[PDB]
């Protein structure tokens, strides 16, 4: 929060009007997944697949 | 009274001077005016005198001391 202050000659109020209590907030969501897929035959790592790791 | 007092008051128009007697009206007609619309002040507490305790003061009450001339002046305009 932030407030302003008055100036008066003997610390005299009344006329004027006081500060006000405005709150805000800071709001964070998620996003989207990060996905990677792959995908290969039987036979493929049947035979040429090799170093798969 | 009213008579009397406007007749005293503007008898020196005509520059003529009043008798004992007419003063002496004008005088108790006036005392009984006065003492119709009499009233005597009585003295209340100072404000800083005790209760005695044979009042039974207690708290959540101002009944400790005697109630004086409240000052009025609360909040921001006092200062």
């Amino acid at each position: 929060h932030q407030f302003s202050s008055l100036r008066t000659p003997t610390g005299d109020i009344s006329g004027q009007n006081k500060n006000n209590l405005i709150s805000g907030k800071a709001t964070g969501r998620v996003g989207n997944y990060i996905t990677v897929a792959v995908e290969y035959q039987q036979l493929e790592e049947a035979i040429k697949l090799n170093q798969l790791e | 009274a009213v008579g009397y007092q406007l007749l005293l008051r503007m008898l020196s128009d005509y520059s003529l001077e009043p008798t004992p007697q007419v003063l002496s009206n004008a005088q108790r007609s006036y005392d009984a005016l006065m003492t119709d619309t009499l009233v005597v002040p009585s003295m209340r507490r100072r404000g800083d005198f005790p209760v005695g305790q044979g009042n039974k003061y207690d708290v959540f009450t101002s009944d400790r001391y005697y109630p004086g001339d409240l000052p009025l002046i609360d909040g921001d305009i006092p200062n």
